[PDB]
């Protein structure tokens, strides 16, 4: 239950982590154009 | 007790389907 | 109604003089008797009355009860002694306690469900049925809804309007359905009309509905919202266009493309 | 010790797996200790947990040949064993909820729709159904076609053919077992023939020409030519021969639902194509039918919207259109839309995977 | 087979019938879910009713199928307002979901409610029947005498 607390917190680092990578690979979306058009 | 155990279950299984993301961000 | 004080042979002496109102009120005092026995429920213990012995006692108050009901017009309480009674009936294998008035009371029930326009569970009906086709084809009585079932289907009204007047069962009491099902008819074969034609004479429609009297038609045919000229019918409304909410949804201009655009970019964001 | 609750379990589902006709002597005396068997140490233990080492098909097997009604011998009001089956399946089925189960779970609920199938009533299919989505990750080729043909089962005495025709064809495109292409098989193609023959658009069996019994195939071609050629009087007498066929196969319910279809098919061969189509041709047609309804029957024909029409009778013409579409508004539009839809799902599926 | 003898005397008229249909129904409910679920809206006018005073087992019932359906939140309110039909001092199936729910929700609010007013426990702002079910959770964690448990759902 101690470790139940403990468990929670380990899993919710790592749930704000997965929407982090979401946010990131927007955005390389964006900066993808911007070079190939730049060639 | 049980339904603490459920909520974490559920994260587990969300994070699988993020793995083949963290591929898939890494080849753009 | 008294006979005796005893309560199964009240009701069926009372019930046997006719008057089914009175042996509608014994049926509680009575079913007060029988839930307390346990006899009222249908029996998966061994108690040497599970299809026997006051048991068959049981069964028979419960069949009264249903024929009583139906008389006095209590769809109600029809369909309360007929649900009791039916695992009696059938189960998957429950033969052991048949009657032959069993049989009246299925026909009835199908009738029933059959007036009403039920056509979904006239088939999960026949499904319960354990023997589907021996049963229910050997069965005049059950015959009689069978047969017209097929003729209204294909739209053939006529034809299960005349086998409704003949039967054996319309003397006896399906006349009590009769009424409902003479409105489901007349229903549908009105609404048959409005789709079909555009023009068609006030005569000939008072004849396909079953008057013999051109002001009932009329009457109905001005509920209906049809519009009529003197000797003719008119069906310049076929059908009813829009009816309350549900719109931005067919036929309109310009939010089937703000639609089109959107499915797109969903599409866009799913690929991305 | 840790070995001692290991070593039960294996136990177990091995008992399971030998008695399918190996060192066994009578399912039904055996059922008692296979009930013994699986709730203490096993059934007990998973409480919110699901696997393949729980499974109902076992028992499925088992159960299964008992109700055949042959050991119990209709000698009682109602089986004891079904209840009680039921009752702990049902059991279960508390015990998920929709978080982890869907693997299990959805055997159980092929059981119960089965049991309704047999001989129970089907209304009460619709909510099992209902919850038991949730999403399907875990479920096995054969298990994902067996469902679908049972609820296909549930859906045509409701009356919902299109739904029954996609799930059916969906079926046959899972499971490379060559055990469930034998008997099961032909079960699987019975029902796909009947799906056809409801709608009336019905095709000829070609495909499943080299896929069945020939003796299976021609009553059953037998059938589809009755409603094609759109003969009434052909297709009792095929009713009649093969009475036998459609009563053991338990797909009786045909003979109500074809008759008004099989009439109206009859009707559309003859050609509905110009503006007016002259009344004495549609009416000579019908007369064969049934000449005291004519009127009634094309009237009704109409309302249904297998085709449509307008009548005078005041002309005594029937007036028809072609039957071909249009292309210049949203409807074409709607096919766009649910085949990008389609495509979509499947993408995000390739992209997964 | 069918719970329909039972489900007729349920519509049947005399309150008499009506509390024997209860007590019939009551206890196969949660086979027979399905069919049941049909006629709760009757069932719930019993309930709804301050004269008839089987009330709480048309609510127990209620309760029970609503559980099979997903609205786990609904028949928990169900149950408390019933009076009775909240009893934890059993050991089911039924009682043990419902109890992991009920505390859920208590937590969640709990979170809400401390930020607005941090006496809501001292208080019938969580009203009393809740918090009795939530103050015998702490009890039964006392019982075993491991404190962490009980700390936990307190904290």
């Amino acid at each position: 239950y101690f470790k139940l607390k403990k468990l929670e917190k380990e899993y919710e680092l790592l749930t704000l982590q997965e929407d982090y990578i979401k946010d990131e690979q927007r955005h390389l979306k964006r900066e993808l154009k911007r070079a190939q058009e730049e060639v | 007790e049980q339904k603490i155990q459920e909520t974490e279950l559920k994260i587990r299984s969300k994070t699988e389907n993020v793995r083949r993301l963290e591929a898939q961000r890494n080849a753009l | 109604m008294p006979s005796l004080a005893e309560l199964t042979k009240s009701l069926s002496i009372a019930f046997e003089n006719g008057d089914y109102a009175a042996c509608e009120k014994l049926l509680p005092p009575i079913k007060i008797e029988l839930i307390k026995n346990n006899l009222l429920i249908p029996d998966l213990s061994i108690q040497n009355d599970i299809y026997l012995n006051d048991l068959m006692i049981t069964k028979r108050i419960l069949e009264v009860g249903a024929l009583a009901s139906i008389q006095t017009f209590n769809f109600d309480s029809f369909e309360n002694y007929f649900n009791q009674l039916k695992p009696y009936y059938f189960s998957n294998n429950h033969k052991l306690s048949e009657s032959d008035k069993k049989s009246k009371l299925i026909s009835l029930y199908l009738l029933n469900l059959l007036s009403q326009n039920n056509t979904t569970k006239f088939h999960s009906e026949l499904q319960y049925l354990d023997k589907h086709i021996k049963n229910l084809e050997d069965d005049s009585l059950l015959s009689y809804p069978i047969k017209l079932d097929r003729w209204l289907m294909e739209g053939s009204y006529q034809k299960a309007w005349d086998l409704l007047q003949s039967g054996s069962q319309n003397i006896s009491e399906f006349d009590s359905f009769t009424d409902i099902l003479k409105s489901a008819i007349r229903d549908e074969i009105a609404k048959n009309t409005e789709l079909s034609y555009d023009f068609l004479p006030l005569s000939n429609i008072k004849a396909l509905l079953f008057f013999n009297n051109e002001k009932e038609t009329e009457k109905f045919a001005l509920e209906r919202n049809w519009p009529i000229v003197n000797s003719k019918v008119y069906f310049n409304n076929q059908s009813k266009e829009k009816a309350d909410y549900e719109d931005e949804m067919m036929h309109e201009e310009d939010q089937k493309t703000n639609i089109i655009e959107k499915a797109m970019d969903y599409a866009i964001s799913i690929e991305n | 010790k840790t070995i001692e609750v290991t070593a039960e379990i294996n136990c177990f589902m091995h008992l399971l797996v030998q008695l399918f006709l190996w060192d066994s002597k009578e399912l039904e005396q055996l059922v008692e200790f296979n009930r013994k068997v699986v709730i203490p140490n096993l059934l007990c233990y998973y409480n919110l947990r699901s696997l393949n080492l729980i499974n109902a098909k076992l028992w499925f097997y088992i159960y299964l040949s008992h109700e055949t009604l042959a050991r119990s011998s209709e000698e009682i009001n109602s089986d004891n064993q079904n209840i009680i089956l039921r009752s702990t399946m049902m059991k279960f089925l508390k015990i998920a909820s929709l978080k982890h189960d869907n693997e299990t779970k959805a055997m159980l609920i092929n059981l119960i729709l089965r049991d309704f199938l047999n001989n129970g009533e089907v209304d009460s299919a619709s909510d099992f159904i209902s919850k038991l989505e949730y999403p399907h990750t875990d479920v096995s080729s054969s298990l994902e076609a067996r469902y679908f043909f049972y609820l296909s089962k549930i859906n045509a005495i409701q009356l919902d053919y299109s739904t029954a025709n996609e799930y059916i064809i969906a079926a046959i495109r899972k499971a490379p077992h060559n055990s469930k292409s034998l008997g099961f098989l032909q079960q699987s193609n019975k029902l796909h023939c009947c799906i056809q023959l409801l709608m009336g658009d019905i095709p000829e069996l070609s495909f499943f020409h080299q896929s069945n019994m020939q003796k299976s195939l021609l009553p059953y071609y037998h059938l589809t030519k009755a409603v094609k050629l759109g003969d009434l009087k052909k297709f009792t007498s095929t009713i009649t021969k093969y009475k036998q066929l459609l009563l053991k196969d338990d797909t009786y319910q045909l003979c109500v639902r074809l008759r008004s279809n099989v009439i109206k098919t009859g009707i559309r061969i003859i050609s509905l194509t110009y503006k007016k189509i002259s009344l004495r041709d549609i009416c000579l047609k019908l007369n064969l039918d049934s000449e005291q309804t004519v009127e009634y029957m094309v009237s009704r024909a109409i309302r249904d919207g297998v085709i449509e029409a307008k009548i005078n009778h005041e002309d005594g013409f029937i007036e028809t259109t072609e039957l071909l579409n249009i292309y210049d508004s949203e409807d074409p539009q709607q096919v766009f839309d649910e085949r990008i839809k389609f495509a979509n799902q499947l993408h995000d599926e390739y992209l997964v995977s | 087979t069918t719970a329909a003898p039972l489900l007729a005397l349920l519509r049947e008229n005399q309150d008499s019938v009506k509390t024997y249909a209860l007590e019939s129904i009551n206890n196969v409910v949660d086979q027979l879910w399905s069919e049941i679920s049909n006629e709760l809206p009757d069932i719930e006018a019993l309930y709804d009713d301050d004269t008839f005073s089987d009330r709480e087992m048309a609510a127990l019932i209620a309760s029970k199928v609503y559980y099979n359906l997903g609205e786990y939140e609904s028949a928990v309110k169900y149950a408390l307002a019933a009076k009775d039909r909240f009893d934890i001092d059993e050991k089911s199936q039924f009682v043990e979901t419902i109890v992991s729910k009920s505390i859920e929700m208590y937590v969640q609010e709990a979170s809400k409610q401390y930020t607005k007013d941090e006496q809501f426990y001292t208080k019938d702002i969580i009203d009393p029947k809740l918090t009795s079910i939530f103050e015998r959770m702490i009890e039964k964690c006392l019982k075993a005498s491991e404190l962490k448990l009980a700390l936990g759902i307190a904290l």
